RNA sequence: UUGAGCCUUGAUGUGUAGGAUAGGUGGGAGGCUUUGAAGUGUGGACGCCAGUCUGCAUGGAGCCGACCUUGAAAUACCACC
């Protein structure tokens, strides 16, 4: 139910799309194919609501929750559990306002924020994140380990399980099998082929893309061919 | 030719804009001028949009 | 036997009357207990959205089913009315930190606007169990004595689920059928006043009266 | 790739390597030297030290035991796996390659860069601004320039395009000097690599068979659970 | 033969430390066995291969709440799911 109509996304001096239109119906897994330095991550950012459409009106249903995986995972000192729990937003924001309320002494706000937290599962978030991370390998000793080292193919599992912790409606996966083994690629596709919400994917792997994609958007020459 | 047409709108909360042109493939930025707003009769900041 | 006799005695294809159903439920009398009756009403609300949180309270004059000791927690001179309230709990800023570790809690909580220690100490213990102060529900209010008085009268509370349902207490099977009706109607009126704003559709899809040790049936 | 001198016959002195990363021990055993001209591919699961070994051979991770050695005249070519953000972010490609070729060269040193896909004013700015694909292409362009004779590739085809993959494979097939590359795709390892070592548990071994045997060998490990 | 939807019934599902494959709300702290208890002989199916699991008799008439580590707290049972 998402529509791009005369998008015209320009990036500083350079223009990525001149004027291009496409549609994605709900409950349909879509792939994005282009070149290197083409605009696929730019489109994902546009959906992520950071960049400016420059006259596109990309409107998609506003009652949706978006879980995304970005391209670059930097070196961070936060533990694995903190990195995974950070993915479930609306909890970090709530706790930020709660910290402000605690250090400003707003009695109404304390009870308000506690009620909001109790609305969602909240206190069981650590258990939920551990149960999720247990399926992607891991035992228990890496939970407090920092994400700074964590090999290269395990950091990918970290920031890939950072997305499955919120039960979203739109899943934006950007190159998700970059360092994964054949052990984990199979599990990822088993999950994806059973995914229920709407999924947009970016990958250069034909073998991975063949099973779990319905249609392709090709950004060839400043335009999107579906 | 190559110059587009942009509309810089008041920041003073009223709907009153100035329409002009801008080369969008030579100067990467958004215009941030300041000019008169006859609705409020004060010089305010007009920023480019469309 | 309980799952073998009344299950084949009742039939779920048809509704019953608001009074004949509860009369037959009194007739059931499966357990060797007092068989306090409860109610379960399925609401129409999108539990996925934080906007439609539903939290309220009602008063049932006839039967609450038990007595719950409210613990009023006031910081400073806030205990002036607490000492006269008569709650079974003892409130204290110093007695909060050790109190949480030692004793679990009372049946209710006392909201002290300036005593922000209950939030700082409760955490998993105070909130994860389901006994946290509720500013929107009405647990936190300047009238500490008024809240203490209200809590002792059977301030029936409720909250949604992952399915938007509500279930709570109405009384015992000992209490009369008319008492059950004039409690059900009061609870329903409180719920209908507490209905949120972005609530499309019918707000009551099903209402049921249940024996807490026996078998429940839909009432309306 | 251009033509280096490729003189040193003993590429490195390897003995009692005991690579650990400090807190633990990662690898202790080792395999046959690179014996100029050999082409080896490092198989193995994730978190097994395939990158520790590459960094240890590169000379950016001192072994705890010590004396990992390296020949006198080896020009190293190193392509990190995930630290693609190892090159300085604040510097544009032109003044990035300039500090690698400090003296001589001209403003027409950018003719070299233009042929690699940075063919405009893109040479005058660099940040996260660059996409992942051209950020991975810049590292390759900087590796090629100074005529390496020993290549170390930690999955160089992550963000590369399909045409990028074809060009890199064709160049590697013609490459002269020693080459070590680790990846999961069958196409690179079928055409370039010859030896196909395994990184097992805490040790690196010659291994037997091909990728067909390796992929079943992986699935046979799951019988332990 | 084969899809989708609706009503009903029976199974179905950790984690991290645990007696234990502790789904939510929370009513309860006891009914469940007696149209005849656990265990043993015996399959089925699942199997985060730890373990659930239910057709038959035999055996025949008992074991679960309590207190235990916890984010939680119990399939004691029963509700709406
Ligand atoms: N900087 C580091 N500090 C501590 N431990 C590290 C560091 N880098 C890696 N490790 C650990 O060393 C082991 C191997 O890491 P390494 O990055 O070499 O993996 P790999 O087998 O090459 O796989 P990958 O394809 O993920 O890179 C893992 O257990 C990892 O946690
Ligand atoms: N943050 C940025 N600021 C300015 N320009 C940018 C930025 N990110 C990208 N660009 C420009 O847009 C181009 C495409 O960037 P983008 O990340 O959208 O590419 P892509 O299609 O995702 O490619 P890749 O497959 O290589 O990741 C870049 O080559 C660059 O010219
Ligand atoms: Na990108
Ligand atoms: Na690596």
């Amino acid at each position: 139910m998402i529509v791009f109509s005369s998008l015209q996304i320009r990036r500083g001096v350079r223009v990525l799309l001149d004027n291009a239109t496409a549609t994605i119906n709900p409950g349909q897994k879509v792939g994005l194919v282009g070149k290197n330095g083409c605009g696929k991550s730019t489109l994902l950012a546009l959906l992520k609501n950071e960049i400016s459409a420059d006259g596109g009106s990309y409107t998609f249903p506003g009652s949706w929750q978006l879980a995304w995986v970005n391209q670059e995972t930097p070196a961070l000192p936060q533990a694995a559990l903190e990195y995974v729990i950070d993915g479930d937003r609306e909890y970090r924001q709530l706790e930020a306002q709660l910290h402000d309320a605690n250090e400003r002494n707003d009695g109404h706000a304390i009870a308000t924020i506690h009620g909001k937290l109790d609305a969602i599962d909240a206190w069981s978030i650590r258990s939920r994140a551990a149960s999720l991370l247990h399926g992607l390998g891991f035992s228990n000793e890496q939970l407090e380990r920092p994400v700074s080292d964590f090999s290269g193919g395990w950091r990918m599992r970290l920031n890939l399980a950072q997305a499955l912790i919120c039960r979203s409606d739109l899943l934006l996966l950007d190159q998700p099998t970059n360092h994964l083994d054949l052990d984990a690629v199979i599990w990822l596709e088993k999950w994806l082929k059973s995914y229920q919400g709407t999924l947009i994917l970016i990958s250069h792997d034909r073998d991975f893309l063949d099973p779990i994609v319905d249609k392709i958007i090709h950004i060839e020459q400043q335009s999107m061919f579906e | 030719g190559i110059r587009e047409k942009i509309k810089l709108v008041s920041s003073a909360g009223t709907g009153h804009f100035y329409t002009t042109t801008k080369n969008k493939r030579t100067k990467p930025e958004k215009l941030e001028l300041k000019k008169f707003d006859p609705v409020v009769r004060q010089h305010v900041i007009y920023k480019e949009a469309k | 036997k309980r799952m073998r006799v009344i299950r084949e005695k009742v039939d779920a294809t048809k509704q019953y009357d608001i009074n004949e159903a509860i009369a037959l439920l009194k007739e059931l009398a499966t357990a060797k207990f007092v068989e306090s009756v409860d109610v379960a009403v399925n609401l129409g609300i999108d539990a996925r959205k934080s906007d439609q949180n539903v939290r309220g309270a009602t008063v049932l004059p006839h039967g609450t089913g038990r007595s719950v000791r409210v613990a009023v927690f006031t910081q400073g001179a806030n205990a002036e009315a607490a000492k006269a309230a008569g709650a079974e709990l003892v409130g204290m800023e110093d007695l909060a930190d050790q109190i949480k570790k030692g004793e679990m809690n009372f049946d209710v909580v006392i909201a002290s606007p300036d005593a922000m220690r209950v939030v700082g100490q409760l955490g998993q213990v105070l909130g994860p169990r389901g006994l946290m102060p509720n500013p929107k529900v009405g647990t936190v209010t300047p009238n500490v004595a008024e809240a203490v008085k209200n809590a002792k009268a059977g301030q029936v509370r409720y909250r949604n689920d992952k399915n938007g349902i509500i279930h709570t207490t109405i009384g015992k099977v000992d209490f009369d059928a008319d008492k059950l009706k004039e409690n059900l109607e009061a609870l329903l009126v409180a719920l209908k006043k507490a209905k949120p704003t972005q609530a499309k559709g019918v707000y009551i899809k099903k209402v049921s009266i249940s024996t807490t040790m026996g078998a429940g049936v839909a009432v309306d | 790739f251009r033509a280096p001198e490729s003189l040193p016959n003993p590429l490195l002195k390897m003995e009692k390597v005991s690579a650990g990363y400090g807190d633990r021990i990662i690898l202790d055993s080792i395999k046959l030297n690179l014996v100029p001209g050999s082409r080896i591919g490092l198989l193995g699961r994730n978190g097994a030290g395939k990158s520790t070994l590459i960094k240890l051979l590169a000379g950016e991770l001192a072994p705890v035991s010590g004396e990992i050695g390296l020949a006198k005249g080896i020009k190293l070519g190193y392509f990190a796996q995930h630290q693609l953000e190892y090159l300085r972010a604040d510097e544009s490609p032109i003044q990035h390659l300039a500090r690698l070729a400090p003296q001589e060269l001209e403003q027409k040193l950018r003719d070299y860069l233009g042929g690699f896909g940075f063919q405009g004013d893109k040479v005058t700015e660099e940040t996260r601004r660059f996409s992942g694909g051209e950020k991975a292409r810049l590292v390759l362009a900087l590796i090629v320039w100074q005529r390496p004779n020993l290549l170390l590739l930690d999955q160089p085809t992550n963000h590369l395009d399909l045409d990028m993959r074809q060009a890199l494979t064709e160049a590697l097939i013609e490459f002269e000097g020693a080459l070590v590359v680790v990846s999961h795709d069958r196409h690179l390892l079928r055409s370039t690599t010859d030896d196909l070592y395994l990184v097992h548990d805490r040790k690196v071994e010659p291994f037997d068979g091909d990728l067909e045997d390796y992929q079943q060998w992986l699935s046979d490990v799951q019988k332990q659970a």
